[PDB]
Parts: structure tokens; C-alpha cells; sequence
């Protein structure tokens, strides 16, 4: 998939909205997922 | 946003501010790119109901507060992360579903460019057509080899595709306002047309009077409830008839000059 | 000009509610006579109708 | 002084990956053709982050929030972008 | 263009010796009113009496007279 | 609507009855503007399709306008188009890219979060601070250090790109706050973007060099506007483009019958017009016999692809085609060689050259003169290199 | 024409419900002159379980015949795990799975390296 | 591929209006049921 | 092809004025009509009962 | 409805049989209408593959392609009179 740049205004939106234990079991792909997210948006 | 989707809405894009060849047509090319811009800014494609939408935001906002069935929510959740996947990144497999654009969707199609692309107002030509048409009809004609090919012939064929085609544009007239909606239409702009005119006789009227030697219940609702047949005097019905019957008159003395020509 | 000077929508749906109403409905009047009716001043509010209404519904 | 890149902007959302968010380990051999330490470091700072956030133990008590100390890193780069899309009118002729 | 125009122009001068009504009986089959003709009478539904007023100032402008 | 109640409404029974039920009413009116809404929309149809029975298309041109040029395929062709020149393509490209970021709100509720709290710099809601504490050193080579370092310069930076620039909503670099939001109505969004000159960036904005009326001094009517109106030409050229594009989706004659260009002439028998409404209505438009037949065009195009010789070329002396003149380790083994190439010779050279312009973290904005992109990037590193030793 | 809120989004549900409700009367018709044998064990395991990717084996283990999981603890754990494997993926996607970044994108997005059919038919088939 | 008339048809301006007259509709189909009163 | 899209037109807005607006249908109805107390007030200003 | 369950192998070439239901090739030789020059068997097969998968996004897809082509039209790399020519293009 490649989004137009209203598809990633869209995108840029969803991310936007969306959002409104042990260290050891963690999963090693413990990021920040709306951070990841929007730096995905963009670039 | 009332007139929309109607040819009366390209009369109020000429009431905005200045948005600034003749200034008519500076205008209207200012409201084209006005057009552009906006489509331009990349909002057109956003819909609050789209999937994508409803795969982020309605997804954590609807938990809020508050193989059998478990490989079955496993599933879901899993094609559900698998569509947020291909909506972002460049995953693979995932077909992606669409939404309706219901913004700004074509911005190029209520605008008239025509009198500007063509190069008017500031200073192509047709009838190749019909040339055309009667030179096919002359060249083949279609024989009537039953009447062992006579003289006349071309004649005949003209005459038949003038027949025709004067048939078919009126009985595509007669068909269209045998609709009782579109009854309700020409009924609606009658009534439209006699008030305006009231007003245009009024001004008139009322200058060459001052000029000589030098509420619902009356505004359109006991029109638009009535039977027009009741208000409509046949002093009007006699009128277009004698003006039908005045204009159709010669065509028996003029179809006969024109047969019985050379 | 037969076409063009036909009823519209409007003419047309009060022609066929009109007649169901008044015209087909309106066979009351036999039953109404059969049981009890004055007619008249059976206009108003003579609270007969009442009367006559759920006689109607009871049968 | 004239629009032109730099290696200081770093373009690369590998990059800005690599060195800010995910930090893995891979065992494979190339076949067609980085401070491990700070890797190890970030990861576990991370795991305790992602952690705490799995147990609710922020004033925000959910599990998947928005964030308001904003990334530098991720809004310098959107500016610096914008920055040079609208100074491209300078590159005419 | 001049033998097509003056075909036309032959066309509206016999429309022109034609003139008005003199010359024509009356025809049984053609009456002058097209309601007449069909059959299209107003009935119960779409007549009210505010009609009548629309109806006066309708054959008043039909008329040409400007009263109401 | 409390209407249907006087003298003027009296004599019709239905009317009699809706006098004493409003639900009555109610639907009356509702179902009487369905019903001119139905009216409207069937006359609205009935125009949009009855032309399309009137249209008739040249038969020599097939509805085209043009023809293959006569010469060369030169004096007799069309004057070409302002994009077929190569080398402005990424010139052009540059300059249209820098106006649409303009309206661009692709990052619309970015910029308006970076707004609010460039606005109000008394947030909350931190509730971690990050540790992010690993600069380390001046020292050391490789790449992870350096880019470490550039990525641990943010704020600094970050606190000079908004000294030096600012907000792109308070220097009206961007559209600005919010103007054009979707889901709102459209024709509220066309009222804000007609509400001052939003519809144009600040390069082409008239209040912005109306300062400067006196004497005209940097042309403000004759620079900024010609630029204004060259800008304007083009976005409607774009929609009539757009025009003949939906035009032709569906079939259709284009409506628009742009001049030839460059390859080819006008139509003998048009000049261009290529199609016209007529009294006569279409019998191929009709009947649905428009397009030919695909075995009908194959054929047609086979026998005029192969002519054939009936003459056997002893006979009648021929001993050559047909033709004027008559008598007479690279495009064997490699096979040609590019032509619309050759301009970025010197780009793919210093590409070659230069392995480090190849770097993930670079972005040069593209060009393939001296001035513009990689060029450009080279030269800057070659004058900081050399200012550098002087400083 | 339809119910109130917008018609951009009744008449992909309405599409969506017509291909879902031929699918499910498609299904039961195909149970009904075809009724399920060992299949409706064999087709809905193994084929299914290998769908199934990792992060879910915790839930799975735990969940399923281990433990109980009530009914919003269930869902929790089960969008915990559909995070994990989301974010895994966003990782799988930019800097790649355990591979090196020349395998990442050079011969993956790149699409060099053809597909294995010379070894997955002689040393496999 | 190119439905023009369901495309015309089902614009967003005629969706938007057939919205509003299916909320009328709706509303003035319950008032004349629910005053069963 | 000419003639079903006024079909499809008509049938879209009989969906919106008859179907969901104002239905009509057959049969014994007395208990659903308020209107028959409008309809039994003008009984003396309808046709003579015969 | 039933539970007749009955086996037969020309059921299989029935359904190819149901070929006819793709194409409506068969319309104009047993109805006199061509429902072939209206009928899209692309969408009809998109349909037919949506049901089998109960993929509704197969089949939705292209409705809406077919509906909304003009929001299809290129308006991306398009932008202000992007004409080049015909021996350009050449
Ligand atoms: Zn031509
Ligand atoms: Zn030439």
C-alpha cells in the first residue's frame, strides 16, 4: 500500500484520535505505539 | 448547501468577496482555482464512518469504561491488525477496504470552463454534421428495389429521417411530462415565473405609467394546492391554440411546393 | 396539452386517499344507520360519535 | 545560504528507528552485499516504560495514552520538511 | 442561402395572405378551445375557493389589464 | 405548519381533513417537496442523457480533432506544450511542490497541536520524563555517534528553527489555524478559504505587496501579478484537463478541443471541432452500435499494417522498395542508446564519484543543472571545507 | 431510503451484510446436502493454528484448559497480545524480522532474490 | 466501468438530501403512531 | 438502458414518500384511525345517504 | 430446508454449466434481451468470490471503483496543464 496525501491525512487523523507485569515477560518490541505510529504517518 | 446539487448554485459562488480578459471572466477563473484550492488541501477523502477511521478510533474508543469462539476472536483481532498493517506500512496479502467520498468530490465538474478554454470574451465550428448525415443518406439511400428503385428516392429518405427525428424529440417530450413529478416541476416553475413577471410588469409598467407623454394563502399555496386546470383562464388556451394553428398553417401549400419542386 | 394539463403528484395521491376516505370508508354510514344514528348534528360535538366510534370497534 | 540537505537532518525513519525506538537483535549471516551498549541500555529502559504502562502505575491509568512531553525528534523533522517544501520557491531558473 | 431563405420567405408570405380567421367556417372537429376538444372539466379535488381569486387575477393579466 | 386553516383552502375534502390532523399536514408539505425534489431530479436526468443522443463525431478523425502530422512523422505541427522541455521538468516539479505545501493539512492536527501549545506554554500531562541521557563524547568515529549526536541537538535546534522561522500558522506559511476541516459542510470551508485570499500562498498574495503602490518599484502589478495570473491559468487549465479526462473515461466526445501539438495537426474536414450536437440524433449512439467490432478492427489493421505486391518484381523492372535514394560491439550485443538521457550525466558522475551522497540521512531536493540538488549539496560542502580553514 | 445517520456508511453496511448473508446461507446449504465429517475438525485446526501467530500462545495456554479468563479479562489479554503482535509487525516492516537490513529491504522491498524453486523442489518435493 | 447515472445518482449533495428526507419521513412516520393516545 | 433509470429514480424516491412516510395498506384498520371522528364530523356535508 | 443430501458427479458440471449466470451470453437466443451489452461478469465474479471467502471488501471495492470513478481520475501528479505532446510522448 502506498497512501495519496489524503490517505495519509486520513491516517494522520485516525492516529490522532484513536487514544481519547514484569520487565522480563515485556515483549522486546516494547515501543511507544501511537509515537511509532505517527513518525510512520509522516516520512 | 440547501442548492447543492441543482444549476442554481453557480449563481451563488458571484456573492463572495472579491476572490479577485473581461472581470467576469477573472471572476470565474478566481472561483475555479477557489475550487482547486480545498481539494488542494488534502480533506476530500476523510470520512468519519471510513473503515480505517473505525479500525483506530472506534476500536479504543468503544471499550471505554463500561474455530470455536476463542481461534475466532484471535482471528478477528488479528485481521483487524493486519488492515491497521496495510493502511501504514508496506504490508503484504491485505486487501484494503474503500469509503464513500462524500466531500469536495469533483471540483473540476461544477464549473464552466467552456467560455474560457474556447477563447471567448476575449477576441471550433459544427455543421459538418448534418452535411454528413444527408450525404450517407444520398450515397446509400437503401433501394427500394420494390418499387424498382424510383426517381425520387433520396427524397423519400430525407423525408423519412426528418420524420423521425422530429417524431422521436417529441414523443421524448411527451414521455418526460407525462411524469406527475414532472408535472410538479413545470407546475412549480410556472407559478415561479408568474410571480417574477407580476414583478417585472409591476416596474414596467409602473415607469411607462409614470412616463406617458415624456400571506401564504395568496403567495403560492392555494397555486401550488389547486388543480392548474381550475386556475388557468381558457382565454390563455385559446390564445397558444390560435398561435399553434397560426404558425401550422401553410404546411399542406409548403409540403406540397416542396414534393411537388424539382 | 392533454399530457401537460394532467394531475400531478399531489392531485393524484388526494384523489386515492380522498376516495378511500370518503368513498370507501364512508360505507359506515350502513352500519351507523343499522345501529343508531341521528346525522345532523352529528357534526360538532355532540359525543354521540364517541358513542357510535366504539360501538363501531366493539361490533 | 541556498536550499540544499544535510547528513544533521536524518532523513531515515530507519535511522530515527534504529536509534530511538526499537532496538532488536538479529543473528543471521549477509548474503546480498552500534553501541550495543546504549542498544541494551534503551531496550530496558523501554521494557520498565512499557511495563509501568501495563500495570497502570501512571497518572494516566490506561494502558495506550497520548503522550504531552512531545517528541523534539519527530517534530523537528516534520518542521524541518515543511521547512524545505515551501523554500523550494527559491530554486527557480 | 438566398433560394433557401427566399423558400422561407414564400412560406411566411402565404402565412401573411393567410392573415386571420376571414375566409375559414367553423369546424365541428376543430373548436378554438383545447378543452373542448379532450374533455378536462375541474372536479372535487384541487378546486378551492381562494381558486376563484387566483383564477380573476390570472384572466385579468390574460386579459391584460392591471387590476389585480 | 399551521397553513390549510382559512376560507381560500375550502372545497376539497382532503383538505377538509387535513385541517384537523397537523400529522396530516405535516406529510402533505413533506410529500409535496419529495415530490418537486423527484420532479427535479427526473429533468435534471432527461438533460444530462438527451444530448448524448445529438452528439455526432467526425468521421474522418473518429472524434479525435487531430491527425498524425503530414511531414516528419517541422513548421507544420502544433507549437509543442510547456512540459515537453526535459530539463524544467524538475524546476517546474519544485516550484508546483512548494505552492501545494502550501494548502497541504496532510499534518493538519500536528501543526494544530503544535499551535495550542506554542499558544499556551502551560502544559501537563508529562506523567514520565524521558531518560534519554547518552551524548556521549565528543570522541569516537563511526556512523551511530554522529547521528546520535544530531539526533540528541533536537531541542536546540528545535528552539532555532522557531526563532528563525516560527510557526508556519503565525508567518502564514501553511493554511493556518482551522479553516478548511472536513465533516464540517462544503461551502463553509469554500466561505473560509473566499475569507481574505486563503486561496492563494502568500508569493502570489496581493495584501502582501500593497506597500510597495508606490512608483510600483519589485512589480507587484507586473511581476507578482503576472505570476498570480500565470498561477491562475494554470489550475483551470488543470480543471479542463480534468474535464476532458472524465469526458473521455466514459466515452464521451471532450468537450474542451484543445490546439494540436507537437506530433500533430488539425483535422481536414473539422479543424478541430471533432463532434457537434445536430438536430438528427445518433443511430450509433442509439441501438448501442458505437464502437466497432475488435475481430472488424484487427482486421482492418492487419490488411493496412501488410500490404501486398501483385506484381512480380521482374515484370516490371523493379528492383528496389519503394522509397527514394534507393541504392545504398554497441546496438548488437548492448542495444541503443538513451536520447532523452544525457543531461544527467554529470549528476550520475558525481553519484559515482561521491558514495557518501548515497547516505540514508541526506536529502538533497532534487535537479540535475549546477544549480539545484546534488550539485548544489557539493558545492555547499565545498565552500564550508574551504571556509573552514580560513576560520 | 435507508436509516438516518449517513448514507455513506448504511450502504457499505448494507453490501456488507448482503455478501455476508449469502455467505452464511452459501454455509448450512453446503452443511445441510454436504453435512461435516472429521474435516470440521481438520480443516479447523492445524490450517487455522498455524494462522495463528506468536504473543497469542500465553493467552492460549492460559485462557484455553490452563486457567479461567472471565469475560473482559479475556478481551484484555487478547488485545494485549494483538498489540504485541502489531507492534512486532511495525518492527517487521522497517527494520525487519531477525535478519539484517540488506535483507530487510534490499531483497525484500527491492524484489530481487526470485522465489526458491529450484531447491524447494529437489531437496523438498 | 465508468456507471455515470449511479455516480450522478448517488452523489453526495442527492445522498445528502436523501438523508434529510428520510429523517422527515422517519419523524413523521412515529408522529402518527405514537399519538395512539 | 433508456428506460430504467426513471425506474430506478422513481422506485428511490417511492422508498422515501410511500414506504417509510405514508403507507397504505388493505383490510380491517378501525383501530389505528384517529381519522374516522373527522370522517363521521363530515358525514352531513357528503352525499345524500343512499 | 430438506435434508435429501444426494450425491451426483454431474453436479459439478451443472455449476460449469452456471457459466451462462457469469457471462448472460445466452440471454438474446432465449429471451430476445442481450444481457450481455448491461451485465458486468467481472463484478458478478468479484461477488461470487466475496461470498465463497466472505471477503465483502472484494467485491465492495469495485462496486464503488464502478460508482465513483471520477474521484479515480488522476489528481495526484497531475497538477496545472500537464500536457506534453503528442511527439513528446512519442
Ligand atoms: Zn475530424
Ligand atoms: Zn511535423
Amino acid at each position: 500500500n502506498r497512501n495519496s496525501r489524503g490517505q495519509v491525512a486520513e491516517q494522520v487523523r485516525a492516529i490522532l484520535d484513536q487514544y481519547d507485569a514484569k520487565t522480563e515477560d515485556m515483549v522486546d518490541d516494547a515501543f511507544t505505539t501511537e509515537v511509532v505510529e505517527e513518525a510512520m504517518a509522516l516520512f | 448547501n440547501n442548492t447543492q446539487t441543482n444549476a442554481f448554485n453557480q449563481n451563488l459562488w458571484w456573492l463572495l468577496p472579491n476572490l479577485t480578459i473581461p472581470t467576469a471572466s477573472k471572476n470565474q477563473i478566481a472561483l475555479i482555482r477557489l475550487n482547486w484550492a480545498l481539494n488542494k488541501t488534502n480533506i476530500n477523502t476523510f470520512t468519519d464512518y471510513s473503515k480505517r477511521n473505525n479500525l483506530w478510533t472506534t476500536q479504543k474508543l468503544r471499550n471505554q469504561s463500561k474455530l470455536n469462539i476463542f481461534s475466532k476472536k484471535i482471528i478477528s483481532k488479528v485481521k483487524q491488525k493486519k488492515q491497521k498493517l496495510n493502511y501504514m506500512t508496506s504490508y503484504l496479502n491485505v486487501q484494503s477496504e474503500h469509503n464513500v467520498k462524500i466531500f469536495h468530490n469533483s471540483w473540476w465538474t461544477h464549473l464552466n470552463i467552456k467560455n474560457l478554454v474556447n477563447n471567448q470574451d476575449m477576441v471550433f465550428n459544427s455543421e459538418f454534421i448534418n452535411s454528413a448525415i444527408i450525404k450517407s443518406i444520398n450515397n446509400k439511400t437503401l433501394v427500394e428495389n420494390y418499387v424498382y428503385s424510383p426517381s425520387s428516392e433520396k427524397e423519400t429518405m430525407q423525408l423519412l429521417l426528418m420524420s423521425s427525428s422530429i417524431l422521436l424529440h417529441l414523443c421524448a417530450i411527451i414521455s418526460l411530462v407525462s411524469i406527475s413529478q414532472v408535472r410538479c416541476f413545470v407546475k412549480f416553475h410556472l407559478i415561479l415565473l408568474y410571480k417574477l413577471s407580476n414583478v417585472y410588469n409591476a416596474i414596467l409598467n409602473q415607469l411607462s405609467n409614470k412616463l406617458q407623454k415624456n400571506w401564504i394563502a395568496y403567495g403560492f399555496l392555494v397555486e401550488w394546492s389547486s388543480d392548474f386546470i381550475t386556475i388557468i383562464p381558457e382565454n390563455v388556451d385559446i390564445y397558444i391554440w390560435n398561435v399553434f394553428s397560426k404558425i401550422y398553417r401553410t404546411i399542406p401549400l409548403s409540403f406540397i411546393s416542396t414534393t411537388l419542386g424539382p | 396539452f392533454s399530457t401537460i394539463t394532467q394531475p400531478d403528484t399531489d392531485l393524484i395521491a388526494r384523489q386515492e386517499k380522498g376516495t378511500l376516505f370518503w368513498d370507501i370508508w364512508a360505507d359506515f354510514l350502513v352500519t351507523a344507520a343499522d345501529y343508531y344514528n341521528v346525522n345532523v348534528a352529528a357534526l360538532s360535538t355532540i359525543k354521540a360519535e364517541q358513542n357510535s366510534l366504539i360501538e363501531n370497534i366493539s361490533n | 545560504t541556498s536550499l540544499r540537505g544535510s547528513k544533521q537532518f536524518l532523513n531515515s525513519l530507519t535511522i530515527l528507528f534504529k536509534h530511538q525506538k526499537m532496538f532488536k537483535k538479529k543473528t543471521l549471516k549477509a548474503h546480498k552485499w552500534p553501541e550495543e551498549s546504549s542498544l541494551s541500555t534503551r531496550l530496558h529502559i523501554q521494557k520498565k516504560r512499557k511495563a509501568k504502562k501495563q500495570r497502570l502505575e501512571t497518572r494516566r491509568q490506561k494502558k495506550r495514552t497520548r503522550f504531552f512531553p512531545r517528541p523534539v525528534w519527530l517534530r523537528s523533522r516534520m518542521f524541518l520538511n515543511f521547512l524545505t517544501e515551501r523554500n523550494k520557491y527559491y530554486l527557480n531558473s | 442561402a438566398a433560394v433557401a431563405a427566399g423558400w422561407h420567405l414564400a412560406s411566411f408570405a402565404l402565412n401573411l395572405a393567410f392573415w386571420g380567421v376571414e375566409g375559414m367556417p367553423p369546424d365541428r372537429y376543430w373548436p378554438t378551445s383545447p378543452r373542448i376538444r379532450l374533455q378536462i372539466r375541474p372536479g372535487r379535488y384541487g378546486n378551492m375557493d381562494g381558486g376563484q381569486r387566483v383564477y380573476m387575477d390570472y384572466l385579468a393579466r390574460s386579459e391584460g389589464v392591471p387590476l389585480n | 405548519m399551521g397553513q390549510f386553516y382559512s376560507r381560500e383552502f375550502d372545497g376539497d375534502p382532503y383538505v377538509d381533513l387535513m385541517r384537523s390532523l397537523p400529522e396530516r399536514e405535516l406529510v402533505w408539505w413533506a410529500q409535496k417537496v419529495i415530490w418537486l425534489a423527484e420532479g427535479f431530479t427526473f429533468v435534471d436526468h432527461f438533460a444530462r442523457t438527451y444530448p448524448r443522443l445529438l452528439q455526432h463525431k467526425c468521421q474522418r478523425c473518429k472524434g479525435a480533432g487531430v491527425m498524425t502530422c503530414p511531414a516528419c512523422l517541422c513548421r507544420v505541427c502544433g507549437t509543442a506544450c510547456a512540459w515537453d522541455a526535459e530539463s524544467e521538468w524538475m524546476e517546474r516539479w519544485g516550484e508546483w511542490e512548494s505552492r501545494l505545501a502550501y494548502y497541504d493539512k496532510a499534518t493538519g492536527p500536528l501543526m494544530d497541536e503544535w499551535y495550542e501549545d506554542v499558544l499556551n506554554a502551560g502544559n501537563l500531562e508529562e506523567d514520565t520524563p524521558p531518560v534519554e541521557d547518552d551524548p556521549p563524547g565528543p570522541e569516537v568515529t563511526g556512523r551511530w555517534a554522529e547521528h546520535d549526536r544530531a539526533l540528541h541537538k533536537d531541542k536546540k535546534r528545535m528552539a532555532a528553527l522557531m526563532r528563525r522561522w516560527g510557526h508556519p500558522y503565525d508567518a502564514d506559511a501553511n493554511l493556518g489555524y482551522q479553516i478548511v476541516d472536513p465533516t464540517a459542510s462544503m461551502g463553509e470551508n469554500v466561505w473560509n478559504m473566499a475569507q481574505v485570499y486563503n486561496s492563494l500562498p502568500p508569493e502570489l498574495n496581493p495584501l502582501r505587496t500593497q506597500h510597495l503602490a508606490d512608483r510600483g518599484g519589485g512589480n507587484t502589478q507586473a511581476a507578482v501579478e503576472a505570476a498570480r495570473s500565470a498561477f491562475d491559468a494554470q489550475v483551470v487549465m488543470e480543471a479542463a484537463l480534468l474535464q476532458n479526462l472524465e469526458a473521455a473515461a466514459q466515452d464521451l466526445p471532450k468537450p474542451h478541443r484543445l490546439p494540436p501539438t507537437a506530433g500533430t495537426v488539425a483535422c481536414n474536414e473539422c479543424g478541430g471541432a471533432a463532434w457537434g450536437y445536430s438536430f438528427f440524433p445518433n443511430t450509433a449512439v442509439m441501438f448501442g452500435l458505437e464502437r466497432p467490432f475488435w475481430g472488424d478492427t484487427l482486421a482492418r489493421l492487419s490488411k493496412y499494417w501488410n500490404p501486398t505486391q501483385v506484381a512480380d518484381p521482374a515484370r516490371t523492372g523493379q528492383l528496389l522498395p519503394y522509397g527514394e535514394g534507393g541504392l545504398r560491439a554497441l546496438e548488437a550485443v548492448v542495444g541503443k542508446a538513451p536520447a532523452t538521457t544525457g543531461r544527467y550525466r554529470r549528476d550520475l558522475e558525481l553519484l559515482l564519484a561521491h558514495p557518501e551522497l548515497r547516505d540514508g540521512a541526506l536529502r538533497v531536493p532534487g535537479g540535475w543543472g549546477p544549480e539545484g540538488g546534488l550539485q548544489t549539496y557539493l558545492r555547499g560542502q565545498q565552500e564550508e571545507q574551504a571556509r573552514m580553514q580560513r576560520r | 431510503d435507508l436509516p438516518e445517520p449517513r448514507l455513506a456508511a448504511v450502504m457499505p453496511d448494507a453490501v456488507y451484510a448482503l455478501v455476508q448473508g449469502t455467505h452464511k446461507l452459501g454455509e448450512y446449504a453446503h452443511d445441510l446436502v454436504f453435512p461435516p465429517t472429521p474435516e470440521d475438525l481438520r480443516k479447523l485446526e492445524q490450517q487455522v493454528n498455524a494462522t495463528i501467530p506468536r504473543e497469542f500462545d500465553r493467552v492460549r495456554q492460559r485462557y484455553a484448559e490452563g486457567k479461567i479468563a472471565n469475560d473482559e479479562q479475556l478481551s484484555s489479554e487478547l488485545e494485549d497480545a494483538s498489540f504485541n503482535w502489531y507492534r512486532r509487525q511495525l518492527r517487521t516492516s522497517v527494520v525487519g524480522a531477525t535478519d539484517e537490513e540488506l535483507e530487510d529491504v534490499a531483497v525484500r522491498k527491492l524484489r530481487l532474490e526470485p522465489p526458491a524453486l529450484q531447491a524447494s523442489l529437489q531437496e523438498r518435493a | 466501468e465508468s456507471w455515470d447515472f449511479l455516480g450522478w445518482l448517488l452523489a453526495p449533495g442527492r445522498l445528502e438530501f436523501y438523508e434529510k428526507a428520510a429523517c422527515v419521513a422517519i419523524a413523521l412516520r412515529v408522529l402518527g403512531i405514537v399519538i395512539a393516545i | 438502458r433508456y428506460t430504467v433509470p426513471f425506474m430506478v429514480i422513481s422506485g428511490l424516491f417511492w422508498m422515501i414518500h410511500t414506504w417509510i412516510l405514508d403507507p397504505l395498506p388493505n383490510k380491517f384498520r378501525r383501530q389505528e384511525f384517529i381519522r374516522y371522528r373527522r370522517e363521521m364530523l363530515h358525514v352531513a356535508s357528503k352525499l345524500n345517504f343512499r | 430446508e430438506v435434508l435429501l443430501g444426494q450425491q451426483e458427479a454431474a453436479k459439478n458440471v451443472a455449476k460449469q454449466l452456471d457459466e451462462g449466470v457469469t457471462y448472460m451470453d445466452w440471454t438474446y437466443r432465449s429471451t430476445g434481451v442481450d444481457l450481455s451489452a448491461v451485465w458486468d461478469p467481472e463484478l458478478w465474479i468479484r461477488f461470487r468470490e466475496a461470498v465463497a471467502q466472505n471477503e465483502p471488501a472484494i467485491f465492495w471495492n469495485k462496486l464503488l471503483d464502478r460508482v465513483q470513478y471520477k474521484e479515480n481520475l488522476p489528481q495526484a501528479g497531475l497538477v496545472g496543464d500537464m500536457r506534453i505532446s503528442y511527439a513528446k510522448f512519442l
